[PDB]
Parts: structure tokens; C-alpha cells; sequence
């Protein structure tokens, strides 16, 4: 896959800093253009960033601070479009990046050529050269008169003279591959972008980083979106006019707008709307509805909408960062929940600043009907007296449209909890899982993993926990009634995938059919008691169904 | 906040050309279905046209469809709305309002921005004092004012003893006539027992023609 | 195309009675029709959508209702704040056409104008025309019907009118009819004569001006 939803995490600390190179390479790994921020924070020394060489193309900002890796191979970036900007100011950070001694030592950005909108920001670092000797200008678009230069050129070491082959002193390196191409200040005429200074060599008005040839199917970057190679203004209408009449008729063309390129259909995880927008949320008056083979739509409704709740970041918690008492009694039987769920640490106990009651651990039964969330699942801190997640146990999807720092869709920090909790846990849409520094926690490894995600840019990030050989020596290792050895937790529930039979919530083996007081019926190796109040009978099948003519008497 | 500014507003010449903007900010601009509504002044709502900010697909109204034009830049959420052959029914305010879904109903309307129509070059307003008649009085109370004739374009403010009396001032909207150009009148009502002892005097101010001639007023010698 | 008419097109009312509006479509709109509200000088906002549905943001006292044809917006009480316009509206096919206006302002006691004559001014003989009013003030309800004469004969296709907007002190409109002719058509007659009738006043009373003694 080559579209990856970029992190949300600036220059703030890590979560888990052990497993923090572990999540940039399973975010960004065979991944061409970035659909949100690129940031590379907090890196060692020694770290290997192999997986970042085929990055083309970038949505938000590129963030590079806090880091000692001497080389950052992004040689492959052309265009950064710059939707989001870091201080709403800049479209490339660069900070803070210093301690034979550590710290970033080149730019290595070989290909960039068109940032749309937004700044550059590089301040404090010491062991970076050729930082002040590229002309900027050209890169910046024509249409961006937001382009300030704020450059920093306090340097602990002497820098060596440019490649002598260049023609000017433009470079990104000392080797000889290392010279830039101007682009925009070497054009012939009014042309925005040329890929010589022969008016001939001039590119296509849809061209956003340059060009092979003259042609409107040959850029290195599409300004507008990527019809399928073609570089154009709009995506094809889903629809066609009489422009008399002006009746709809759908057109076979038709293409959704997802970034910027044109889709035939909208992503997995996206929402489709009428006005042709790949959304992940439905505009107003709209509505969220599943399609016939389970798609997610975005349709119309002529009554008003109905009532759904809403979490934080949503219409009325849009600043609220963690479920207190307060807000407690509005997920009150919510079947689907529109938004995330945090509980930070100053959650279960009282705010001093208001007059706000701790969360008592008998309130969070409200949760104990909910089946879907839209968003993130943040759990860093939980009672002592609950030994599980055992509230969320019908929960079944987290969609993860909204994810918590920008990565992450199901994180627990420092819980405390026995084993795991999620029962029904069967689909994480999007973003990662950090299950990471609780001491005894048990069943980590014996999860199915892989069958609750949905892309190759999803794992399971986890580190600090309970031992493993401990976890094996006490008699918790999935009992093995659970087929194929995917459990949950200790006892006869928790069973991922049932073996023999299911009585209810726990797996169990052979129905008590034939020796039972209720006579069940197995409907897909389920027992479920029936009272045969017909003929009481001592071996044999009594009921066939529910009903009373299915009874035997 | 979801709000909408309007721009392009102006006064040209019938057949002249213009081009209205409106940016949009506080939603997101590539999910709604953008609209263009017009008002006559003292006349009802009248729909323009219709545009879509993905595909471009714009849906006009067959007494509009030839002359306008729509388009959209989601560069700088910005709508672009382009007039030609321009008549004198084309003098009106154009809001700026979006779809909810595409039904065509409204419910963020802009700010209505004004175009105005009219070959009328720009002339100063000539003021013309209504001096009291000697048969003014209903009963211990007058009324006097003056008249600005011939000034264009809108609008004219008008001031009494530089702003002192506002008491009873009477200012009427401006009527345009058979000519093409504008005309109001401007009244105060003063009680008949003081009419020679204050100096009246009624200031008008024109803008676009740069005019603050001063007219007196003093009761007519019948 | 269809036209959308409303009835009444001006409708006076007092804080805290119950005010309904009709309007009416030429074609089967039955659900496709809203409601808007337009203040003098400001932007039009949503009320109703569907006909019956209030939008987000919109207080309680207003019910649409109708289907088909025919269509109502209701106002349960009034405040001092939506004395305004209300136009209805038909989205279900093409065209969308708005209506003409509902103007609903407050009302009050009648009041009788006080009729006035100006004689025109001495500066504009020499200009080339000639114009005189027939200043009415604190006059209510609105109608009024303003005609001139030159010594017998009443004059058409010559007086413009002009009504300023409502007030907020005392609730009256002021009347300003203007009669223009040249000024070789006014140096031949003798008394020009401006006639007022209004609901309020039991004679029909006349402001003589005479082009002599002046």
C-alpha cells in the first residue's frame, strides 16, 4: 500500500522510546506518499532508516527535530503540499538536531522542488552544513507569498566547499550527485515550471514539481490531482447534466476526490459523499450508512439526523482530553460512539480545580453496550480493583479514523491489569496498538494479531510487560479448549476462536443434549438450553427449535 | 465559525463585465455545494447558478446560463463567479450561501455584496433649501429641509448644524428617476416659536464625488 | 418554472399574539420547500427545511407544516427581535424559485399625518424644472394615496414616492411625494395643489400653494 496516514506528534516526548523506531518503520515502509505529517522525532544515534528511501510525496509538513542519526535518507521527496503547517507558519522544521560526534549532518533532500504552501524552519543545529546555501525561492511556489526564510547558521564544525562540477554553489552534499536543479528561476517566459530554458522544454500548467516532456501525462507531481497518470484539474464528475433539462444521469467516468488523485471508489476505512469527497465524516444533513456489501457511504437524509453520540474531539468535546464524571452520563447506552475515549491518570481521581467527583469504578458500566468506535481507545490509567478491560467486552470494531499522537489506536500505559479484557475485539481499522510498561500483564503474545488488522501498515508495538516464561509457569497459557491457541485470558471464556461447542460466552464441548435437565438443540456448535416440558426423555433429542411445534409433544 | 466574505462588488457600464469572489473559511470547502443567490432592491430572492468544488460541474439558470460563469480555486477556498453582457436588471446585492446536501436549500448565506448598473456618470449632489411657508404651522410646530437633486452614484449623508439637531430629522431613501440619477429629501420638524432666531443649516456630504457644499435655510419672505 | 406566492404580502401584529403565513406553489412541491428570514440590510437565514423541520440553532417558536400545495410558517409568540421578511422557497425540481416577501412589522393605533407643502426654491427657476413636495409625517398604517393638480386637473406619470423604513420610537411612516416639471411649465399656472386621503382622516384635507404671492 502506498497511501499510509502520516503522525500527529510534535516536538511532545514519546510514548515508549524503546518502541519508537519500531513504529516509524511499520508506519512508513513501502509507502510513496504520505497523507499527513512526516515527523521524524526523538531517533538514536545508530538508528537505521532504510524504510524512509521511497517517500515521494507528502500531504502536511515534514517535522525533523530531536534526533542523532548523522543521515536521513529522504533523497526521493519532490513535493511537500503543505495543507497543515507546524505554528500555521512553516512547511519544513528542522530543530534541535545535534549531541565522530552525533547529531544530523546533512540535509539529504535531493529531490525537492515544490512546496505549495507554507514555510521552512531551521534553527540549532550545529552539525549541519549547506543549510544557507540553497536558493529557497525556487522551491517555493509561484502562488505562495507566505515564504519566509528563517535559517540558522550557528555551526560547531567547518564545512566543506561545494561538488566544483556544479555549476554554481548550490548543493545539498559534497559528492558530486549532489548539486540542485533549478527549476522555477531558469524559465523562459510566463512558464511556471521548465525542465530546461528552451520555451519548447517548458511544462504542462498541471505540472507541480517539473517534467519529462511538454505532454499533460508526464509530470513528477500532479498540482491539482493524478486522473490515473494524467494531471488534471478535477476529478470526473459522478454525474451528467442535459444542460437543458438538467436531469442526473450517472456517468461510468465517475471518480472520487481522495487527496489528490482521483479514485474509482473511496479507501476502506474513508467515507464516500454524494458531492464526490472521500470524508471521514459525513457532512451536514448527511448520514453514515452501510451499503448492501458493507461499504461505508455517506448518504443523505430528507428528516433530521439521528441522535448519536459524540466523543472527545467531536462536535461538543472538541477539548475535552479525558472522560471525568462530568461527561460521564452521555455515553449512556451508546451502541456506536463518534469520537475517541481517553482516561488519563486525572480521570479516576478528583480535579482540584473544580469541584469534579473521581470515577468510581462501578460507573464505567455504561460502556457495556458499546459495539464501535470511530476513533482512538487511550487507556493510561485504570483501577486497581478492576482486573481487566472487562467493561469493553462488546466491543467489536475500533475504526480508528481519529488516532490518538497521530499512530496509535489502541494504547495502554501502566495499567496494572490481570490479563487483557477485550473480548470481542475483532477489527482495528486503522493506526497502530502500544500495549506497553504494565507489569502483570499476561497474554500479549497469544493474541490473533493479524487477523484484526485490516493493512500492511498496522502492528503491534509492545515492550516493559510481564515476562513471558513467568507468564507460562502459573497455569495461564490459554486454555486448550481455545482453538488453534488464540485466547483472550484464563478460563473457560476468552476464547478467541471456539473448538468443540460454545454455551453462552464460554467454551465448552459436548452439549448436554442427551444428559441434560435443559434439552438443547446445536445451531452452529452452540448449546442452548430448552425446557423440554413435552416428554421427559433420557438420551434423545426432545426439541428441534424454540417454538412449541417444534417440540416434541 | 463558518463565515463568508463577498467581493468584486462595483458600478460598471451596461454590457461591462465583472467578476465576484467569495472566500469561504471555518468548514471544509470541498464537501459542500457552493451557490450564488441575487436580491433587487425591493424585489424578492432570485437563484443564480450552481457549482461543485471537486469535479467543477457547475449548474446554471436558463435566464443566466450563456452570460455567467462559475468556477472554483480550493487553493484558497475562494469561489469565482463571472458576469458578461451586463443589463440594466442586473443591478442587485449577490450572497453567497451553501448546500447542506445537495438539495438546493441554504443555510450560511454570505454578505451581500453590491453591483449596481447605470451609464449616469458621477455628478455632486445640488442642494436646494425647502424654506417654511408662512401658512407652515399646525399648530406651534414647522417643518423645513432641503433637497439634493441630481447626484450619483449612492449613497449621500446628510447632516443638520453639523450634527447638533437630531431630534425629529426625517431622511428619506434615495429614488432614482426617469433621468438616472438619484434624488431625497431631508426634513426636520422645529416648533414655529423659534424660526428666526436659529441659523439652519443642512450638510451634505458625497463621498464618491468629493461635495460638502452647505445650503442655509431661512424662512421665505412671502 | 414555478411561482411561489405568499399571502399575505404585509402582515402587522403585537408582541405576543400568533402570526401565520401561507404560501403557495404552482406545482407538487409537497415536502421540497424551507423557510428563510431576512432583517432590513442583513443576510437571509435558515428557519424550516422539509417544510416542518426547524434548523440547528433556530428557537422553538416556529412550526412549518403543509404538504403538497399548500404550506404554513407559524410563530407561536413573539419577541422584539423577528419582525423581518419571511420567504418561502421550492428546491424539488428545476428551477428553485424563492417567494416574492412577507413583511411582518408591529402594529399599533392609527395615526393621522401632518400634510405639508414646500414652495420650491428661488436658486432652481433658472436651472430649467421645478419640483414640490407633499411632505406627510408620523402617519400609520402605511397606506396612503397622494395625488397633485395643476388648478383642476390631477397629474399622473409625474410624482415619484418615497417611504423611509419604520421607527423605532414612535412607529410611523413619512410620506414625501415629488412632483417635477419643468420650469416653463411652471411659470404658466396659478395654484398647485398636492390632495392627501388617508384611513385615519375623516376630510380629505388640501395644502393650496399658490405661484403668486411667495
Amino acid at each position: 500500500t502506498q497511501v499510509c496516514t502520516g503522525t500527529d506528534m510534535k516536538l511532545r516526548l514519546p510514548a515508549s522510546p524503546e518502541t519508537h523506531l519500531d513504529m516509524l518503520r511499520h508506519l512508513y515502509q513501502g509507502c510513496q506518499v504520505v497523507q499527513g505529517n512526516l515527523e521524524l522525532t526523538y531517533l538514536p544515534t545508530n538508528a537505521s532508516l532504510s524504510f524512509l528511501q521511497d517517500i515521494q510525496e507528502v500531504q502536511g509538513y515534514v517535522l525533523i527535530a530531536h534526533n542523532q542519526v548523522r543521515q536521513v535518507p529522504l533523497q526521493r521527496l519532490r513535493i511537500v503540499r503543505g495543507t497543515q503547517l507546524f505554528e500555521d507558519n512553516y512547511a519544513l522544521a528542522v530543530l534541535d538536531n545535534g549531541d565522530s560526534p552525533g547529531g544530523l549532518r546533512e540535509l539529504q533532500l535531493r529531490s525537492l522542488t515544490e512546496i505549495l504552501k507554507g514555510g521552512v524552519l531551521i534553527q540549532r543545529n550545529p552539525q549541519l552544513c549547506y543549510q544557507d546555501t540553497i536558493l529557497w525561492k525556487d522551491i517555493f511556489h509561484k502562488n505562495n507569498q507566505l515564504a519566509l526564510t528563517l535559517i540558522d547558521t550557528n555551526r560547531s564544525r567547518a564545512c566543506h566547499p561545494c561538488s566544483p562540477m556544479c555549476k554554481g554553489s548550490r548543493c545539498w552534499g559534497e559528492s558530486s550527485e549532489d548539486c540542485q536543479s533549478l527549476t522555477r528561476t531558469v524559465c523562459a517566459g510566463g512558464c511556471a515550471r521548465c525542465k530546461g530554458p528552451l520555451p519548447t522544454d517548458c511544462c504542462h500548467e498541471q505540472c507541480a514539481a517539473g517534467c519529462t516532456g511538454p505532454k499533460h501525462s508526464d509530470c513528477l507531481a500532479c498540482l491539482h490531482f493524478n486522473h490515473s497518470g494524467i494531471c488534471e484539474l478535477h476529478c470526473p464528475a459522478l454525474v451528467t447534466y442535459n444542460t437543458d433539462t438538467f436531469e442526473s444521469m450517472p456517468n461510468p467516468e465517475g471518480r472520487y476526490t481522495f487527496g489528490a488523485s482521483c479514485v474509482t471508489a473511496c479507501p476502506y476505512n474513508y467515507l464516500s459523499t454524494d458531492v464526490g469527497f472521500c470524508t471521514l465524516v459525513c457532512p451536514l444533513h448527511n448520514q453514515e450508512v452501510t451499503a448492501e456489501d458493507g461499504t461505508q457511504r455517506c448518504e443523505k437524509c430528507s428528516k433530521p439526523c439521528a441522535r448519536v453520540c459524540y466523543g472527545l474531539g467531536m462536535e461538543h468535546l472538541r477539548e475535552v482530553r479525558a472522560v471525568t464524571s462530568a461527561n460521564i452520563q452521555e455515553f449512556a447506552g451508546c451502541k456506536k460512539i463518534f469520537g475517541s475515549l481517553a482516561f488519563l491518570p486525572e480521570s479516576f481521581d478528583g480535579d482540584p480545580a473544580s469541584n469534579t467527583a473521581p470515577l468510581q469504578p462501578e460507573q464505567l458500566q455504561v460502556f457495556e453496550t458499546l459495539e464501535e468506535i470511530t476513533g482512538y481507545l487511550y487507556i493510561s490509567a485504570w483501577p486497581d480493583s478492576l482486573p481487566d478491560l472487562s467493561v469493553f467486552q462488546n466491543l467489536q470494531v475500533i475504526r480508528g479514523r481519529v488516532l490518538h499522537n497521530g499512530a496509535y489506536s489502541l494504547t495502554l500505559q501502566g495499567l496494572g491489569i490481570s490479563w487483557l479484557g477485550l473480548r470481542s475485539l475483532r477489527e482495528l481499522g486503522s493506526g497502530l496498538a502500544l500495549i506497553h510498561h504494565n507489569t502483570h500483564l499476561c497474554f500479549v503474545h497469544t493474541v490473533p494479531w493479524d487477523q484484526l488488522f485490516r493493512n500492511p501498515h498496522q502492528a503491534l508495538l509492545h515492550t516493559a510487560n510481564r515476562p513471558e516464561d513467568e507468564c507460562v509457569g502459573e497455569g495461564l497459557a490459554c486454555h486448550q479448549l481455545c482453538a488453534r491457541g488464540h485466547c483472550w485470558g484464563p478460563g473457560p471464556t476468552q476464547c478467541v476462536n471456539c473448538s468443540q461447542f460454545l454455551r453462552g460466552q464460554e467454551c465448552v464441548e459436548e452439549c448436554r443434549v442427551l444428559q441434560g435437565l435443559p434439552r438443547e438443540y446445536v445451531n452452529a456448535r452452540h448449546c442452548l438450553p430448552c425446557h423440554p416440558e413435552c416428554q421427559p426423555q433420557n438420551g434423545s433429542v426432545t426439541c428441534f427449535g424454540p417454538e412449541a411445534d417444534q417440540c416434541v409433544a | 465559525e463558518v463565515q463568508l466574505v463577498e467581493s468584486g462588488g462595483g458600478l460598471v457600464q451596461p454590457g461591462g463585465s465583472l467578476r465576484l469572489s467569495c472566500a469561504a473559511s471555518g468548514f471544509t470547502f470541498s464537501a459542500y455545494t457552493m451557490d450564488w443567490v441575487r436580491q433587487a432592491p425591493g424585489k424578492g430572492l432570485e437563484w443564480v447558478a450552481d457549482v461543485n468544488p471537486n469535479s467543477g460541474g457547475s449548474i446554471y439558470n436558463q435566464r443566466f446560463k450563456g452570460r455567467f460563469t462559475l468556477s472554483v480555486d480550493r487553493s484558497k477556498n475562494t469561489l469565482y463567479l463571472q458576469m458578461n453582457s451586463l443589463r440594466a436588471e442586473d443591478t442587485a446585492v449577490y450572497y453567497c450561501a451553501r448546500n447542506l446536501g445537495p438539495s438546493f436549500y441554504f443555510d450560511y448565506w454570505g454578505q451581500g455584496t453590491l453591483v449596481t448598473v447605470s451609464s449616469a456618470s458621477t455628478k455632486g449632489p445640488s442642494v436646494f433649501p425647502l424654506a417654511p411657508s408662512s401658512k407652515s404651522t399646525s399648530g406651534g410646530t414647522a417643518a423645513l429641509g432641503c433637497l439634493v437633486k441630481d447626484y450619483f452614484p449612492e449613497p449621500v449623508t446628510v447632516s443638520w448644524n453639523s450634527g447638533a439637531l437630531t431630534s425629529g430629522v426625517h431622511t428619506f431613501p434615495a429614488v432614482l428617476q426617469s433621468s438616472g440619477l438619484y434624488s431625497l429629501s431631508s426634513v426636520v420638524t422645529v416648533p414655529s416659536s423659534s424660526l428666526g432666531t436659529q441659523t439652519y443649516i443642512c450638510n451634505v456630504n458625497h463621498k464618491p464625488s468629493n461635495t460638502k457644499v452647505d445650503k442655509k435655510v431661512e424662512p421665505k419672505s412671502c | 418554472d414555478i411561482q411561489m406566492t405568499q399571502s399575505p404580502s404585509s402582515l402587522s401584529a403585537s408582541v405576543g399574539d400568533r402570526v401565520t403565513i401561507t404560501c403557495k406553489a404552482s406545482q407538487d412541491v409537497s415536502i421540497g420547500v424551507a423557510w428563510y428570514q431576512q432583517k432590513p440590510g442583513k443576510a437571509p437565514k435558515l428557519l424550516i427545511y422539509s417544510a416542518s423541520y426547524r434548523y440547528t440553532g433556530v428557537p422553538s417558536r416556529f412550526s412549518g407544516s403543509g404538504s403538497g400545495t399548500d404550506f404554513t410558517l407559524t410563530i407561536s409568540s413573539l419577541q422584539p427581535e423577528d419582525f423581518a421578511t419571511y420567504y418561502c422557497q421550492q428546491y424539488y425540481i428545476y428551477p428553485y424559485t424563492f417567494g416574492q416577501g412577507t413583511k411582518v412589522e408591529i402594529k399599533r393605533t392609527v395615526a393621522a399625518p401632518s400634510v405639508f407643502i414646500f414652495p420650491p426654491s428661488d436658486e432652481q427657476l433658472k436651472s430649467g424644472t421645478a419640483s414640490v413636495v407633499c411632505l406627510l409625517n408620523n402617519f400609520y398604517p402605511r397606506e396612503a394615496k397622494v395625488q397633485w393638480k395643476v388648478d383642476n386637473a390631477l397629474q399622473s406619470g409625474n410624482s415619484q414616492e418615497s417611504v423611509t423604513e419604520q421607527d423605532s420610537k414612535d412607529s410611523t411612516y413619512s410620506l414625501s411625494s415629488t412632483l417635477t416639471l419643468s420650469k416653463a411649465d411652471y411659470e404658466k399656472h396659478k395654484v398647485y395643489a398636492c390632495e392627501v386621503t388617508h384611513q385615519g382622516l375623516s376630510s380629505p384635507v388640501t395644502k393650496s400653494f399658490n405661484r403668486g404671492e411667495c
